[PDB]
Formats: C-alpha cells, structure tokens, sequence
C-alpha cells in the first residue's frame, strides 16, 4: 500500500497477491525492494510454546485483548 | 465543364485578388514607413475589402467540389479558398472564441508583475522581466520573475485557454479533423499524388523518430550546460538531475543563447566580428545589401529588381517620420518586392540583409505561380530559406572574400567550437523544447490530456523530454504552456521544429552542389550556380507542388531526415563527448529544487475514522495548508517571537496520492525563494501536531508526518 | 442624530464567544491572532464545503473573506462571510448559518471546543 | 477585481468614481480598495514616522509633535 501509494483499503485478503502481482507488472524492479512476511495461521497454530509459556505469555497476552482485562 | 467552370472562376478570382490584395500590401507598406491614423484607417480599409472579396469567392469555390476537379492546380487553389474556417462556428461560438483570443493576447502583452519590495513598481514582461531572465545572474530574481510570471499572468489564462481548446476543437471538427491538432497538421498532408503523398498522422511519426536521433547530441549538450551552470549557480543544480527552468537563459527556455556567457569552451578565444571592418571601410546600409545582392548572382539567383532600390526602407528614417523597424521582405504584388528594416553597420545587420533578400528571392521566383500557389512549399520552407543564406554568408571565409576579414587571419578550431557550441544553444536547445510543446499541445487537443491532468503531463514531459525541472511545484491552477506567446496567440510551433530540419538538409544538399570538401560548419555556397539551380528548382515551385516533391528538388528527400543536422555539429558533439566523459551524460526525473525540504505527509482517514471517514478533497488539502500556515506562525511567535504572517500559499503541496501521501515544503510569507528550512518546519509541526490531528479527527499513526515521531 | 452601533455589515454579522476555560479549563490555550486566523480559515473551509455539496458550486472563500469585528477578552466578536474577491457580496447569514451547522463538528474539533464551550449565537446546537 | 490590468490611480480614477460614481459596489469597491493597498502600505512608515516626529519636538523642546 506503501510502496505504490494505493487507496488505503483497495487491498484486502483476497485481492492481495494478485494486487502486487499487477503492482508488479506496473514496478517490476521495486517489488523486489519489498519485503513481505509469510502469513500461514496453521504456521502460526503449530508453533510450540515456551515452557509455562503458554500461561504466563499465552494466555496472559490473550487476557490484554479480553475487554475488562482485569478481571479475566 | 465544372472543372472548366472552377478553372474559369479561379482565373476572374485571381486577377481581382492580386490586384485588391496589392491595394491592401501597398496600404500596410505605407502605413509601417510612415506610422499614422489616417494610414490605420488606409490599411485597415483596405484590409477589409480584401478579407470580404476573399470570403465571397470563397463560397463561389464551395460551388466546385475538388472531387469532380482534376486538374491538380485548380484542385489546390480551390481546395485553398474552398476552406471554410472559424465560418462553420455559430455566430455565439465565433464571437465568444474571438473574445477569448483577444482577452488571451491582451493578458499577454498588457499583464505585469510587481516587485514584492515595492508594489509600485511594476514589470511587463516584454522589457523588464526578458531583461531579468536575459541578464540576472542572481538565482533568486530569475526564481522571482519566472514564478511571478506564471503566478499572475498564467492563472488569468487557464480559465481562456479551456474554453479556447473546446471551441477549437468543434470548429476543426466541423471543418472535417479529428481535432485543432489534426487541422494544424493538414499543413503537411498531400493527397492524390505518386509516392509524394503524406498523412497529417505521419507528421507526428515522423517528428517522434527525427527527434529519438537527435536525443544523444541533445544530452551531451545539456550535461556540458549543466556542468557550467553548476559553477554560475553552486548548491543549486544536481550533476545527475535536470535544470532548473529559471536558469535557462530567458523566461520559458526556448532557445540557451544566453546561457554562452557561462558556457563559451575557449573564453580566451573570441568569434569573428566584422562590424569594425565594416564601419571602417565605410559600409551603409545600402552598400551591405548591394553586398547581399551580389552573393545571391554569385550563387546564380535573379539581379534584385531596380524597384527594390528604388522603394525600400533600408536604413532608419531619423528625422520626424515615424516608422516600425522590424527586418522584413515585401511581395506587395505585380512584381513589387520590398524590404523594410532599421538598418545599422553590423554584422549582425549584413546577415540579417542576407536573410530577408533570401525571402524576397524565394517570393520572386515563386510570384509566376498562381496567386494562390505563390508561397513555401510547407510552413517550414520560406523560413529555412532565409536561415541558409545567414549560415553562408556568415563563414570567415565569406567575410574574407566580402573584404571584411583579414584572410592572413586563421580560423581557431578552439574558435570554431567557441561558434558551434553558440548554433547549438539556439537550434540543438529549441529542438526538444519545440518537440515537447507540441506533443502537449496535440495530445491536449486530442483529449490525451484531461484538463486535471494539464499542468501534470506539462511538468512531466519536461523533466522527460526537456530535462528541465520546475523550481516550485504548479497545480491546475496554472497554465505554463499558455504564458508562452504562440500558445496563448493561437500559433501552431512545430513549424520551428520542421524548419530547423530543412535548413541544414537544404545547405547540406547545396554544399554538396558546392562541392564542399572541409567541415560542412565551413561551407560558403557563394559562387555556385549548381547549388543556385536546385534552390530554384524548389524556389519556382512555390504551392504548385508537394512539398515532399519540393525536397527531391533541392534535397532530393521527401521527408525530413535530421542526418545533416547532427552532420553540423559533428565536430562540437565529438568534443562534448571529452568534456562529459568524468559527468554523467544523462538526467533523473526525480530531482527537484525543492525536494530536499519537502516533507511526505501520508494521511489514514478509514485507518482512524473506517465508517462516517469524509472524503479527501481539495478543502481537506486547502485547511491542511492553513494548519500548517498556523503551526508555522505560532513556532515563529514563540520560538524566534517573529510574527510572520504564513499563509496556506506559502504551504507548496507536491506529488499528490491517492493514498492521501504528498511531499509538501514551507516558504517565506512573499517570497518564493525563502524556502522555510525542513528543521524549522518539522519543530513547527512537532509543536502543533496534536492540533493538526484534532482538525483532521486523525493522530500521529494516521496523520503520518514522515521525519516526525512521537515520544 | 445617529446611532454610533448600526453597522452596515451587522445585519449578516454572526456573533461567536470562545469558551475555553469552560471547555479545556486547565492546560487551555491562549486565544492570539494564530487562533483568529486558524477561526477565518475554518470558516471559509466550511463555506467552501457548503457551497461544493449543497450548491454544487466551487468558491475559493479565504480567511480574509472572513470579517470579523468587535473582538472582546471573552473571545467574543461578530464576523460576516463575503465573497472570494467582492467585498460588495456579503454572504447572507442564513447561508453562512447552514455552512457553520454542516461544518461544527469540524470546527470544534479544530479548536478542540464543543457547542457549549463555541456558541455561534443564533446557530443553535441540536 | 474583473481585469488586473486595468488599475486606477487615486487621483486620475479613484477620485472620479468617489465624485460621480453612484453605485453602491462601485463606490464600495474604490474606497475599501484604496485603504486595502496604499493604506496598509503606509500603516508602518506611519507608525515609524511618529516616533521619529515626536523625538524632533520632545528635542526642540516640545510636549510631543502635535504640541
Ligand atoms: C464547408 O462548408 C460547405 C457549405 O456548408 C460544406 O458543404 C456542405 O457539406 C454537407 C455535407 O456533405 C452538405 O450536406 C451540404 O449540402 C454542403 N453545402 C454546400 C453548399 O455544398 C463543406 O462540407 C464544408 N467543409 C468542411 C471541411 O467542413
Ligand atoms: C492545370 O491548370 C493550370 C492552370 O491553368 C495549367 O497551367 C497553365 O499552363 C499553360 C500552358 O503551359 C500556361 O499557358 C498557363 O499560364 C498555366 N496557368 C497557370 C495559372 O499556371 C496547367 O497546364 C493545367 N494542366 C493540365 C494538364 O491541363
Ligand atoms: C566569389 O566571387 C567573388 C566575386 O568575384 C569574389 O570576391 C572577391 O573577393 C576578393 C577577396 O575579398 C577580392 O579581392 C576581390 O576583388 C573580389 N572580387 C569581386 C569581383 O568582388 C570571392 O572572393 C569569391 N569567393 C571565392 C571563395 O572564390
Ligand atoms: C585544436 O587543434 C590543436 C592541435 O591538434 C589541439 O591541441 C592539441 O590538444 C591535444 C589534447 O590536449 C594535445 O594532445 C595535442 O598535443 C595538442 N596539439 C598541439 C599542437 O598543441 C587543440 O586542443 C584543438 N582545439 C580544439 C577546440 O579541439
Ligand atoms: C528571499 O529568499 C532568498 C533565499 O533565502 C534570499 O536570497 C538570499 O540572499 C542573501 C543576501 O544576498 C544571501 O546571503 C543568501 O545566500 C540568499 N539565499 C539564496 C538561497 O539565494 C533573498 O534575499 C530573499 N529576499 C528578500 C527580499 O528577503
Ligand atoms: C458584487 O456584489 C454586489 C452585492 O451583491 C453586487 O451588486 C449587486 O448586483 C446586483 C445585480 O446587478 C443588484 O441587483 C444588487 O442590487 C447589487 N447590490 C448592491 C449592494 O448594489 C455586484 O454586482 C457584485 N459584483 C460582481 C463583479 O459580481
Ligand atoms: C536650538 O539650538 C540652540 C543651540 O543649541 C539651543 O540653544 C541652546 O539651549 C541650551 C539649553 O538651554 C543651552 O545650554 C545652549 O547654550 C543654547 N545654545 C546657544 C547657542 O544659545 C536652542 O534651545 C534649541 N532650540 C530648541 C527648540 O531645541
């Protein structure tokens, strides 16, 4: 978005990887001055916590997003 | 048939045409030689009958479709007084589009500047501000005048030209043309011919691929320039950018003969000036023309008519009579051929008597042709004319043979690069410069451009083309294009563009006939009656032929080829090569004067607002330039207690994105050279950044002023 | 005689009062000329936008379009909204109150006030 | 303010409109204009020029240049 100053917006999870790919075709040379983590989820979903990572780290961080954090 | 019919009323209609149209030549004539009233009233009485006579026959040839006609002369003469014009507009639309040229011409010649120190004192650009950008060498005045230029006479335009475009383009259309472009093209087009025809489409190709050939010895040139003026204007200029347009020698960049005083290769070196030979050997005006006059039978060209002697304004009247001094050639009619000029002993007025006896020579030879068909073969043919008669005469060795230049003189290589570089700075810099307008100005007409989008591609194509950059950033409000005269007095250019091709085709050609054997830059057609004869073979043509056919007779081409041109400064660019070995030959078009203190700004509007997120408009933009005015004020007050009275105009805005990212940068309250430095300016923003964000709902993340961050 | 109060501008005049201390209290601004000049620029900001949606029209209104008059120490003062270069076209109030009504928000957010705290007197808060 | 190249001097035009002249805008126009230009250009020589006056008179002896 960036990059080619797109309309905040125009990209979503779908029209994302076809999106730099025509962003591409317009700048060729700069696509390849981005750099673009890999989103998986299941990558994500099978990365082994820390030992009682998961209820200091884990569960801890989930809580600050909870509303009323504080009394979760 | 009727082609018996169209012959015989071409014929009545030439006979009272030539007659009327001398009444009207010699009324002019007499009103440029003695300047007054009751001669306004002559030539403008006369004038009028001619145009009413001319507009009559021309429905009377209407009455002779060209289709049924075979006969090729008739055809053309027709065709010619056939053509309806601005007639097919509706009265409003003709009036209106009559109104809006004389606004535009009037904006032009009557509008001025005010000096920002004094607001009594006033320029008009045609003395005080071509002065400026003629001779100031201070970066900031040039700014100043250039700016200003555009700032107060090139908005009053915009609004003009618009309309103008949209009338133009109905009227061309009308008269049968994809647009006012297409009709300007027309110019060249030739129909019905073997191997002589040409498109009016084909014009553009071909001045597209003329132009690719030229862009090498262009670069060297503007690298070699632009390492000059780096030394003229220091901290100002990138080695590897483009140039900023102030500095270009004159108010739009047409020509750099300017720019030779910081450019010359040899300083110590300088060119030939027979001026002083020439007031020492006692040489009048009229002695300068008997001498012009005499190159012309050298090279075999028709004695000047007794006539000529006779009546011709060849020296300044002096006494009380008044009378316009501009270089000019007369075909008053019925073998009247004048020349009108303020003439000095200068070699500069020996060239230029060269020149005009040049275009009487053409129009002599032409006058045997029908009324109608006595002119250039194109637009760009009368003018080269001239153009290599100058070139001819203006060789030492010419001046050497006059007995003007001492020949046991010798001519300095270091001298002749000292003469090629200055030709260049006239005819190589207007090349690309002649090329871009145009392009802008068809591709507008066509509709290429929208008018969102003028002002845009204008700048865009100059940083590409030209390589030549703005020093301040111009929205749609202004019209650079239109402050030039031709674009806002509705003249076609490329004429400019086609001529200077022609020109060095035609003296190559004729040099060849000379027999020429050094550098072509050295070559004296005088005395050679074969080079005489191909110039007659095109100069007798006058209308009656193809100027593709034209060109055979003198060049043998049908085309424009710019081979000759670069065969001209051949020698120059193989210097400039040496000289821009260690520079980069070449420009980027993402330098800019004012890049360095621009900020980028990027604004997220859905990021902090998602639903009820108001639109990005140019009122969103007009209160962030007024925030930023504010910011401005209030760091000034308090920090420096400076009460500066910053404006949203001082805000410059750039490089505008749909992202709502542009880079924007600060000036001093009236004065366009003081760019507030980007320290300052981000210590402004830093202090009135929460408040930014309150009148645009946003905050720091979304309101992202690139180079400032919260801590 | 003559009334030393009949203006010939008061009739389309918008009387204003700033209340900061009732609105930021502590740690509020100090109301200067920077202030003023933030107020006439939001003010043709709002009559640029009202006349580009609900007139359709595109008018430059500037800050110096924006008149103001009878500045008190209760930042209070009356300003009338004229034409972009016609000081003889002096916006009419209701025309000007319809601006501001569309635009408040905007303008309370700009000095970080509310419709309690900025009274256009006359342009009532619904 | 319709054509920027026709501008009136005081005396030649100004004062021609301000005597004759009986439309409301136009009289507007000439009398804000002349006081919009020439007056905001003399606001600091003015300022200055007091100063510099009350100094002479307080000097030559004088309560201030008025006195
Ligand atoms: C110049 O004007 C003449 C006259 O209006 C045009 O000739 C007309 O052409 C149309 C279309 O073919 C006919 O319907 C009319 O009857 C013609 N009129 C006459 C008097 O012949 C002519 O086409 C115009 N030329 C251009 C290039 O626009
Ligand atoms: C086409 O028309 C032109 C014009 O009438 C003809 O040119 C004439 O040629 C005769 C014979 O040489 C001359 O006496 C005339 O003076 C010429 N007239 C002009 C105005 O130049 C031409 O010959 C015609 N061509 C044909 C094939 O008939
Ligand atoms: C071309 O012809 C002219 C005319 O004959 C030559 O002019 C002579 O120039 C020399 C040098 O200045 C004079 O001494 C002669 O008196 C000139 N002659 C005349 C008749 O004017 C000219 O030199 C010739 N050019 C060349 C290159 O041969
Ligand atoms: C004009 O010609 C002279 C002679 O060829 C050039 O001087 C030469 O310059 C080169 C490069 O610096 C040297 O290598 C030679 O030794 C020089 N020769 C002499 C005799 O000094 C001169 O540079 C040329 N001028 C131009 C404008 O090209
Ligand atoms: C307008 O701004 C320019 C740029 O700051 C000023 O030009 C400066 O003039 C001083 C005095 O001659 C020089 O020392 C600076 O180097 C100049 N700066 C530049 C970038 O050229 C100019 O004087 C200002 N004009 C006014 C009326 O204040
Ligand atoms: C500037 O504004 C004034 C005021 O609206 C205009 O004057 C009015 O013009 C109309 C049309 O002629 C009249 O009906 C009104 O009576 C006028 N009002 C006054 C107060 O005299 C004026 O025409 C505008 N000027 C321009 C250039 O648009
Ligand atoms: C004008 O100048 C004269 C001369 O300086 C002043 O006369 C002097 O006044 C002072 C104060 O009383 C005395 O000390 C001097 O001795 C006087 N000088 C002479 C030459 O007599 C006079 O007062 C000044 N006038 C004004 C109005 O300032």
């Amino acid at each position: 978005i960036n990059g080619f100053d797109l309309p905040e917006g125009n990209v979503t999870q779908e029209n994302f990887v076809d999106m730099q790919q025509r962003c591409n075709a317009s700048d060729p040379a700069a696509y390849a001055q981005l750099v673009f983590q890999t989103c998986d989820i299941n990558a994500f979903l099978s990365e082994a916590v820390e030992g009682t990572g998961l209820a200091f780290i884990v569960f801890t961080e989930a809580i600050t997003k909870m509303p009323l954090s504080p009394l979760w | 048939t009727i082609e018996e019919q169209a012959k015989t009323f071409l014929d009545k209609f030439n006979h009272e045409a030539e007659d009327l149209f001398y009444q009207s030549s010699l009324a002019s004539w007499n009103y440029n030689t003695n300047i007054t009233e009751e001669n306004v009233q002559n030539m403008n009485n006369a004038g009028d009958k001619w145009s009413a006579f001319l507009k009559e026959q021309s429905t009377l040839a209407q009455m002779y479709p060209l289709q049924e006609i075979q006969n090729l002369t008739v055809k053309l003469q027709l065709q010619a007084l056939q053509q309806n014009g601005s007639s097919v507009l509706s009265e409003d639309k003709s009036k209106r589009l009559n109104t809006i040229l004389n606004t535009m011409s009037t904006i032009y010649s009557t509008g001025k500047v005010c000096n920002p120190d004094n607001p009594q004192e006033c320029l008009l650009l045609e003395p005080g501000l071509n002065e400026i950008m003629a001779n100031s060498l201070d970066y900031n005045e040039r700014l100043w005048a250039w700016e200003s230029w555009r700032s107060e006479v090139g908005k009053q335009l915009r609004p003009l030209y618009e309309e103008y475009v949209v009338l133009k383009n109905e009227m061309a259309r009308a008269n049968h043309y994809e647009d006012y472009g297409d009709y300007w093209r027309g110019d060249y087009e030739v129909n019905g011919v073997d191997g002589y025809d040409y498109s009016r489409g084909q014009l553009i190709e071909d001045v597209e691929h003329t132009f690719e050939e030229i862009k090498p010895l262009y670069e060297h040139l503007h690298a070699y320039v632009r390492a000059k003026l780096m030394n003229a204007y220091p901290s100002y200029i990138s080695p590897i950018g483009c140039l900023p347009a102030h500095l270009l020698g004159d108010m739009w960049g047409r020509f750099w003969t300017n720019l030779y005083s910081l450019t010359v290769p040899f300083g110590q070196k300088p060119n030939i000036d027979v001026t002083d030979a020439m007031v020492d050997q006692a040489w009048d005006a009229q002695r300068i023309f008997k001498e012009a006059e005499k190159f012309f039978v050298s090279v075999g060209l028709p004695n000047m008519t007794q006539g000529f002697w006779e009546n011709s304004m060849l020296t300044d009247p002096g006494n009380v009579q008044k009378a316009v001094c501009h270089p000019t050639a007369w075909d008053l009619g019925k073998g009247d051929f004048r020349i009108l000029m303020c003439t000095k002993v200068t070699m500069d007025d020996f060239l230029t008597a060269h020149h005009e006896m040049g275009h009487i020579q053409y129009d002599m030879a032409y006058a045997a042709q029908p009324f109608l068909l006595r002119n250039g073969a194109n637009e760009g043919f009368h003018e080269a004319v001239g153009e290599i008669m100058s070139l001819s005469a203006a060789t030492p060795k010419h001046l050497k043979s006059i007995g003007l230049l001492s020949p046991d003189f010798q001519e300095d290589n270091e001298t002749e690069i000292n003469f090629l570089l200055k030709q260049a700075l006239t005819i190589v810099g207007t090349l690309p410069f002649t090329y871009m307008l145009e392009k802008w100005r068809w591709m507008v007409f066509k509709g290429e451009i929208p008018k969102d989008q003028w002002m845009k591609k204008w700048w865009e194509m100059k940083r590409e083309i030209v390589g030549v950059v703005e020093p301040v950033p111009h929205d749609e409000t202004y019209c650079d294009p239109a402050s030039l005269f031709h674009v806002s007095n509705d003249y076609s250019f490329i004429r400019y563009y086609t001529r200077t091709l022609y020109q060095f085709q035609f003296q190559e050609a004729l040099c060849q006939a000379a027999k020429h054997e050094g550098p072509l830059h050295k070559c004296d057609i005088s005395n050679s009656t074969e080079a005489g004869q191909k110039l007659f073979n095109m100069l007798r043509l006058g209308k009656s032929e193809p100027w593709t056919l034209a060109l055979e007779n003198v060049v043998g081409a049908k085309n424009m080829n710019v081979r000759p041109l670069l065969n001209y400064f051949e020698p120059l660019f193989t210097w400039l090569k040496d000289q821009n070995k260690n520079s980069f030959v070449g420009w980027s078009t993402d330098w800019s004067p004012y890049a360095d203190q621009s900020i980028k700004v990027r604004i997220s509007l859905k990021s902090a607002l998602g639903d009820k997120a108001y639109e990005w408009n140019d009122n969103e933009m007009y209160l962030f330039r007024s925030s930023v005015a504010y910011a401005m004020r209030q760091y000034f007050l308090k920090v420096k207690n400076q009460m500066i009275l910053f404006g949203e105009e001082d805000v410059r805005v750039a490089n505008l994105k749909p992202r709502i990212s542009f880079n924007f940068f600060v000036t001093a309250p009236k004065n366009v050279s003081d760019i507030i430095p980007r320290t300052e300016v981000e210590k402004a923003i830093r202090m009135s950044r929460s408040r930014i964000n309150d009148a645009f709902r946003l905050n720091d993340n979304s309101l992202e002023f690139l180079g400032i961050q919260p801590t």
